[PDB]
């Protein structure tokens, strides 16, 4: 499975890592989302 | 006189080479042709073996019945005579259908439904021929860099016959099979869009074509004017390199103030080779579809005087 | 600076002109005679080409063009405004790129390698001479060669091409496109073929030219050889130059009328030529 | 009729059934183009008119 | 058509026009960094490591894993010219010739320079010589053209040096590489075919003077020719171009 | 002969199994086309 | 008919797999896109005016 | 014996497997024709 | 008459029959196209014009 | 239907993980672009139209 | 078999991975589909 | 969800990094660029239409 | 959000620090030259108008 | 992991350096897009 050099454990780490910023992101684009919104909706 | 080594002086002929198998099928493989003195006056005079695997005779398959359906269409127009075809061979076309069909398959077969089985036809002749190369690719081991500079091509071709015609919403937009047929849908093109000269990417497919035969007049020249020091065999020159690397880098180094070396000149090769279609495909693909006249946008994007 | 291998080849000799006046590397340039006068050449054309520019008022470099005289001074002169800057910057482009061919020829001597490339590089020279020299002096007007613009001298070209209709029906010109498509494809193949033996799978051994050879023979039944596709290559791109000059040497000085009908000849052959039935009849 | 068994001994099998399985495929395509493009029997276009439909 | 600009004039044609520009210069800088895999870093004329380097950072090393277990090549990496190089520099400043300290033809310099590549035969797909004389081949024959075997050979002076004897020829490419000509002393010197004018009556050589046959670099084996081995006999034969060209 | 050099038992199996999907694919398009004639004969 | 399975012992599972389901997505885009370009089942402009959208 | 290095029973488990995949593909296949030709019969 | 047995002595068997398959379709597709030209063999045109298709 | 971790055993993650990811992605991009090309779902336009954006 | 060097085991929890992966992605592919078909059915 | 971690035995995690760096910018660029274009979502012209700006 | 240094551990820092340098400078360029071209937002004809320097 | 060959306390001082810049170049950025929202405000 370690294609990659990645003994499986610090892959738990790098994937943490990775969901924090995927999740950060996501909330920032959620408030975007929202003030545009409240600006125009679209439906 | 000084010789320049553009033809062989001596031929040497030997055994059949029936060539290497790394996972290579056998059984698909054909044997050894004849041999061509006349083309070993310039290169390999051996022929064959060819390879015939699943992809490769899907694509000759489709590819003779694409061939077949123009040529019985062509024989349709000749009014079956053989003097009419071998005099309007060249003004032939099977054209695709009229405009008011749209994208439709409710087409008469003398109106353009016989061009979509043929389009269709060599549609599946063409792709499975990159399935088959990239396939060929795969059984020695070798990159898949054919594959791609294939792809390059066959975007265009589907740009042109394919891809622009759907977003244009009609297959008459679509290029006719005949000789002077696409040679006049080409200059009508033109002038339609209003002067393709000034669609950007026209001019870089035009730069990139430019640059292959000045690459290419490059590069033979500087592999012949090194072959003394044995530059043809260019992979042992990138393994183990010699002095024909050496000074084709330097001949090139001294001329323009950079060079290549042996491997790296080929991938400068692949991508102007490549650029030409890529660019002409983005360029077909925004004809008519974004911009209707190039002369009037060229005016609004610099280009040309107000 | 030098390459790690440069050294042992920077020695005197090969010079055509001089010997070890110009005998020098500035940089990685060689300098020569040829090398001097190319240098010198080319700058006035630059210049030359920004003060035309001044002289048009604009610095849009896409609207900026050097127009030769027009068809009324014929093979004659013409003042700087009017088609003077676009002679001078002809001599100018002539004189560098002879000098750039020289030059290139003192290298491949000092190199001790064939004389390929400046031969090459003639055929284009002469491709450019047959536009702005030949041409013209066979029509007998310097107006009929091309502007010094980026997009003005696809106007010229466009012009020309419907000065006699349909240019695509020049026979000569068909030829060139046909070497140039083919040089394209070769080079593509060429370079793709070379890079995918060079660069095996993954992880593997690299591939020999016997390999590339069994792929080109799997795939189209044939292979030319390492030294065939570049002779291949230098054949396409200079008989593609060659036959480009062709057809624009016979057009409008042999042929005058729209290109289409020269396939009428075919047509009308006696035997076929008043049959009913197919297209033309 | 009861002996063409050992053509499986002088054909390949794989390169035998991918010839028909393609030649079958294109045959089909062909034939129902065909059936599209005759007016007669589009049978989108003609249960377009029969239920009227544009 | 979607003829919208959503800015200014910049429509659908301006964003692909400026994205081909970016992936242009992208490419190009992908270009260029592959192609600084052999001669570098950059050196003074002395061999030390020049103060500039250029633009283009120095790409990352790449592995070929020869076929045959001849090892594994990486470039870019540490680059020696190990040969003795017999040369002065004429001037104290940079990029200027260097003069040769000796004879240029025999210490292999300027256009007579040779590479110090791998001693060894080449080795085809099949394991085995990829050029060996056409004796040493089991059923090459001259198929076509001349014949040059037994023909004189006249050197850039018009004096005969020797007879052909063999030709070696490539197993997997079937091109005729090297003529064997033996000199007045019996022994045999390699000449490349890419030198050599083969009329009908003779087999020209432009290059050297019928005095210097016999310092063309000769073979440990007379079978088996090794890179080492082809690189200087070429080198020698082309040097003779500038060097061998006083005596006419 | 024997190209291939298959066992006549194993070249039997494989006719019998080939002929029993080629009489399914005929059966199929009989059916078929006796429903497309009765729909909309062209004869 | 019970006996189909051992043509997987004639052809190679990846490849049997790969092709058809390369068939399988282009036979869907292509009846996609028949069924598009005729008026009677553009299902977008079905849509569009039986709603009263256009 | 064959060409692709199989065996008999690992052709079974790989052709039961194929064949439960393709009859729930040819059934959302029958379950979409259905719904579309009460939707818009082509008949 | 009863002796072409001392043909497939020499010729292939399976170039013979893939060539012979092949000429064999190439033949009959052209004779159908060409009754399709012909209005007055073009099955299709007859019988959309008896039943009143068009 | 629960039975099918077996593919792993014939087709590489590796392969069909980025070829499936590339798939899906165009075939994301072209359904939203047909949507945005039909003006009955060109949804910015509908919004627009709906409240008085002009 | 096992081209893809893989055993019986991580096959298996791969598939488990990539099933929950495929459950999500269809279940808001539902609920998108849902709600466009709430706001603006095409039927 | 609990085994999503294994991506990273799955792709070189710069690879997968850079790509989805790329594809998220075009992504980005696309939509503001499409948003831009339709003269009701183009946030310019509207602040200038209320600002009587032009 | 703490851990993100470990980014140093997968890229080159020299190649992700001019990316950005590159990608910074392409974004704002582009968003100036955005700005430029509309009048509402082009500070210079803003000066002009303002100021009547016209 | 360790594709770039660096320790973990040489990543953190240069991911230390680097987000003091980022901070700056952010700071900067606010404060020019406050100055212009006050000066002309685009919502
Ligand atoms: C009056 C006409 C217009 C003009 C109208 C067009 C149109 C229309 C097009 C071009 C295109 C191009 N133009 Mg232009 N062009 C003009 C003037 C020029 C001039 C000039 C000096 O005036 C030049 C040098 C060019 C050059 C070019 C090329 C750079 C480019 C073609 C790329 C190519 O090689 O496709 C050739 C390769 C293919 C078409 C694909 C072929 C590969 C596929 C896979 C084929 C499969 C083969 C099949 C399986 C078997 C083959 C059959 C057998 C061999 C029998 N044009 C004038 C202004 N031009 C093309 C383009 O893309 O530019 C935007 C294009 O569509
Ligand atoms: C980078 C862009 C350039 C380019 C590249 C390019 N072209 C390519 C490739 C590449 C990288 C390939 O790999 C591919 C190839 O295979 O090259 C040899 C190809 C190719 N480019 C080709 C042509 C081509 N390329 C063109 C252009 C260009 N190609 C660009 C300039 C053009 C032009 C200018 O119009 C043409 C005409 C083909 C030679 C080949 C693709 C062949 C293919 O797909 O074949 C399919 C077959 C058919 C549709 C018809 C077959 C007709 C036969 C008569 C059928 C019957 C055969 C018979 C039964 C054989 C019997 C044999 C026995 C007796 C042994
Ligand atoms: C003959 C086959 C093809 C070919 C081959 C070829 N070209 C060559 C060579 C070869 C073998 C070289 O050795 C030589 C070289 O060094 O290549 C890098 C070269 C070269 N081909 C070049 C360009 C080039 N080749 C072209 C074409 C071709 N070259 C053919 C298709 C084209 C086309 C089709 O447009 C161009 C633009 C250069 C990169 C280089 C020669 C450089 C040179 O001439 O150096 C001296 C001069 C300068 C550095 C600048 C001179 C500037 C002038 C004084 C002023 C401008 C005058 C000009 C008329 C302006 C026109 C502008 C408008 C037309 C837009
Ligand atoms: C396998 O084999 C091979 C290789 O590899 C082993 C190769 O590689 C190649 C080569 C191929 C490639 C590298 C691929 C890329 C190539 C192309 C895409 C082809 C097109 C190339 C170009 C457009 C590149 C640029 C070309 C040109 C013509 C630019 C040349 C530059 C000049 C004009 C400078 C010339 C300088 C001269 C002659 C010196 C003059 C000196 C004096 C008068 C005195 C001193 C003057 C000064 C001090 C002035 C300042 C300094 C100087 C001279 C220069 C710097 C300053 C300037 C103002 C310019 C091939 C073919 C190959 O097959
Ligand atoms: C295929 C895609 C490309 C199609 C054609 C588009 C334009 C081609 C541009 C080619 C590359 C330009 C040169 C790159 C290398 C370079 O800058 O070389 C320097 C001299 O440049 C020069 O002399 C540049 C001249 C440019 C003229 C235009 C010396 O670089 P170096 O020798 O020190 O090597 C690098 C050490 N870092
Ligand atoms: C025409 O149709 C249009 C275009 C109009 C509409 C179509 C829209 C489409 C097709 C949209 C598709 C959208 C998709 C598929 C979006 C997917 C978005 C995703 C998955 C975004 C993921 C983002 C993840 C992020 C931003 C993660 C960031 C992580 C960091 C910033 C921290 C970096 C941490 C690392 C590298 C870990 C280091 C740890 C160790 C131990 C080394
Ligand atoms: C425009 O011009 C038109 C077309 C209008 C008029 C022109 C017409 C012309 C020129 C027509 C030409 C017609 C010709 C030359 C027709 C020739 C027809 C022949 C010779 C057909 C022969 C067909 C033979 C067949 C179909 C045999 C099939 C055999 C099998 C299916 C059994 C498979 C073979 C096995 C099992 C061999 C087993 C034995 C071993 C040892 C394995
Ligand atoms: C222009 O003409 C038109 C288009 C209008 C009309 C033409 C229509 C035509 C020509 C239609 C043709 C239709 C055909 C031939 C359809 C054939 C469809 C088939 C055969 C579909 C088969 C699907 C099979 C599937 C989906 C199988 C799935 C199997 C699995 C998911 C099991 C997974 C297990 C694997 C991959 C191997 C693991 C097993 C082991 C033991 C390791
Ligand atoms: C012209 O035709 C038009 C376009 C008009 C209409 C035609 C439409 C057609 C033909 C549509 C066809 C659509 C199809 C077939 C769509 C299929 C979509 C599928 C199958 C999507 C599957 C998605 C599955 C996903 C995204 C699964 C993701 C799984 C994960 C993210 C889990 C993570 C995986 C890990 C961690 C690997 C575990 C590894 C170990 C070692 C445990
Ligand atoms: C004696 O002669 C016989 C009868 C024996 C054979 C002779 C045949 C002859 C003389 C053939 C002549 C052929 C010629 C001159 C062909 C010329 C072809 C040319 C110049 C083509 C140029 C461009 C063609 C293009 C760009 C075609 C592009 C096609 C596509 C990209 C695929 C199109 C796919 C479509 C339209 C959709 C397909 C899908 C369906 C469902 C129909
Ligand atoms: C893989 C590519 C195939 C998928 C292509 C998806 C889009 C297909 C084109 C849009 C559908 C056809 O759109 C319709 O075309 C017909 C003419 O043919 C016309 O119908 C009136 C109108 O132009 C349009 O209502
Ligand atoms: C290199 C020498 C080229 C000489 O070519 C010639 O150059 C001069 C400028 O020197 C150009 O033009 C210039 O001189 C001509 C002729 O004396 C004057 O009429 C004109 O006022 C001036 O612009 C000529 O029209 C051109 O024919
Ligand atoms: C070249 C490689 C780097 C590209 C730059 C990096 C950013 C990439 C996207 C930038 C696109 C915008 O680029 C900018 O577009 C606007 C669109 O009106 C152009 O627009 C400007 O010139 C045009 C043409 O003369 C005028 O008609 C127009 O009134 C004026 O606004 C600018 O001349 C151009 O600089
Ligand atoms: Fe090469």
């Amino acid at each position: 499975l370690g294609y990659t050099g990645l003994t499986d454990e610090q892959a738990q780490e790098l994937h943490s890592v990775y969901m924090s910023g995927l999740w950060l992101f996501s909330a920032v684009a959620i408030v975007a989302h929202l003030a545009v919104y409240i600006w125009r909706p679209w439906f | 006189a000084e010789y320049q080594n553009i033809f062989t002086q001596v031929q040497v002929r030997g055994p059949a080479d029936l060539g290497m198998t790394e996972d290579v099928n056998l059984a698909n493989r054909s044997g050894v042709g004849p041999f061509s003195t006349l083309l070993g006056w310039f290169g390999n005079a051996q022929l064959g073996p060819i390879y015939l695997g699943s992809l490769g005779v899907l694509s000759l398959f489709s590819g003779l019945m694409w061939f077949f359906t123009i040529g019985i269409w062509f024989w349709y127009q000749a009014g079956w005579n053989p003097a009419v075809f071998l005099r309007d061979l060249f003004f032939f076309s099977l054209e695709p259908p009229a405009p008011e069909y749209g994208l439709s398959f409710a087409a008469p077969l003398k109106e353009g439904g016989l061009w979509l089985i043929a389009s269709f036809f060599m549609f599946v002749a063409v792709w499975s021929w990159w399935g088959r190369t990239y396939l060929r690719a795969q059984a020695l081991g070798m990159g898949k860099h054919t594959a791609w500079a294939f792809l390059s091509a066959i975007w265009l071709w589907m740009v042109l016959g394919f891809i622009r015609p759907i977003l244009m919403g009609s297959w008459s937009e679509a290029v006719p099979y005949g000789i002077f047929s696409h040679l006049d849908w080409t200059n009508n093109f033109s002038l339609v869009h209003g002067n393709l000269f000034y669609n950007p990417f026209h001019g870089l497919s035009i730069a990139f074509l430019y640059g292959s035969a000045l690459l290419f007049a490059m590069h033979g020249a500087t592999i012949l004017a090194v072959s003394r020091f044995g530059g043809e065999r260019e992979l042992e020159q990138i393994a183990d390199r010699g002095t024909a690397a050496e000074r084709a880098a330097l001949f090139w180094r001294w001329t323009m103030g950079f060079n290549a070396t042996m491997e790296g000149i080929h991938r400068w090769a692949i991508w102007m080779a490549v650029l030409v279609t890529l660019t002409g495909g983005i360029g077909i693909l925004l004809s008519g579809t974004v911009v209707d006249n190039w002369y009037v946008w060229g005016q609004n994007h610099g280009m040309a005087p107000l | 600076a030098l390459l790690s291998f440069e050294r042992k080849y920077r020695v005197p000799g090969g010079t055509l002109v001089g010997g070890n006046l110009f005998d020098f590397w500035v940089g990685p340039f060689y300098v020569g005679f040829f090398g001097v006068a190319t240098f010198f050449f080319a700058a006035l054309g630059i210049i030359l080409i920004a003060w035309s520019a001044v002289l048009q008022g604009t610095w849009n470099p896409q609207l900026i063009s050097v127009y030769p005289p027009a068809l009324e001074y014929g093979l004659g002169g013409a003042p700087l405004a009017k088609g003077g800057l676009w002679q001078i910057i002809t001599i100018c482009a002539t004189g560098a790129f002879v000098s750039w061919a020289l030059r290139e020829v003192e290298i491949c001597r000092k190199l001790g390698i064939g004389y390929h490339i400046p031969f090459a590089f003639a055929f284009a020279i002469l491709a450019y001479l047959t536009l702005v020299l030949f041409r013209p002096v066979m029509m007998g007007a310097w107006g009929y060669a091309f502007p010094y613009g980026i997009w003005t001298h696809l106007d010229w070209v466009s012009n020309t091409g419907y000065t006699y209709g349909n240019f695509h029906y020049n026979p000569a010109h068909m030829i060139a496109i046909t070497f140039f498509f083919t040089n394209a494809l070769a080079l593509a193949l060429h370079g793709a073929l070379v890079l995918s033996a060079a660069n095996p799978e993954k992880g593997k051994e690299m591939r020999t030219p016997d390999h590339e050879d069994t792929f080109f023979r799997d795939l189209v039944g044939y292979s030319i050889g390492t030294l065939g596709i570049h002779r291949l290559g230098l054949l396409l791109s200079l008989s593609a130059v060659f036959f480009s000059a062709l057809c624009m040497i016979i057009t409008g000085t042999i042929w005058f009328d729209q290109w289409v009908d020269w396939w009428q000849w075919w047509v009308k052959l006696p035997w076929w030529a008043n049959i009913p039935g197919g297209i033309n009849g | 009729m009861s002996k063409f068994y050992k053509i499986w001994m002088i054909f390949d099998p794989r390169r035998v059934f991918v010839a028909q399985g393609v030649f079958l495929f294109l045959l089909a395509v062909m034939i129902h183009l065909i059936l599209l493009s005759t007016p007669s029997y589009n049978w989108l276009e003609i249960s377009a008119a029969k239920y009227n439909r544009v | 058509m979607v003829g919208v600009t959503a800015f200014g004039n910049f429509d659908l044609a301006s964003l692909a026009i400026y994205s081909f520009w970016i992936f242009l210069a992208g490419l190009i800088y992908y270009l260029q960094t592959e192609n600084m895999r052999e001669g570098y870093p950059l050196e003074n004329e002395d061999g030390t490591p020049a103060a500039n380097q250029g633009p283009f950072p120095l790409p990352k090393p790449k592995t070929f894993i020869l076929p045959h277990g001849r090892g594994t090549l990486t470039v870019p990496g540490p680059e020696s010219e190990d040969r003795p190089i017999a040369l002065a520099r004429t001037a104290v400043s940079e990029g200027f010739p260097h003069a040769p300290t000796g004879d240029p033809m025999k210490d292999g310099v300027g256009p007579a320079s040779w590479v110090a590549r791998r001693d060894l035969p080449e080795l085809d797909g099949h394991g085995h010589n990829k050029i060996k004389p056409m004796k040493a081949a089991a059923g090459f024959y001259v198929s076509a053209g001349k014949n040059p075997i037994g023909l004189p050979v006249r050197g850039c002076d018009l004096e005969i040096a020797g007879k052909v004897v063999d030709i070696w020829v490539d197993i997997p490419e079937q091109m005729a590489r090297f003529l064997e000509v033996e000199l007045k002393d019996g022994s045999t010197r390699l000449l490349p075919m890419q030198m050599v004018k083969v009329q009908s009556n003779r087999v020209h050589v432009n290059a050297l003077s019928s005095d210097l046959f016999a310092g063309i670099p000769t073979i440990k084996s007379p079978t088996e020719v090794t890179l080492l081995e082809e690189d200087k006999i070429c080198g020698y034969v082309a040097g003779g171009l500038m060097y061998a060209a006083p005596k006419r």
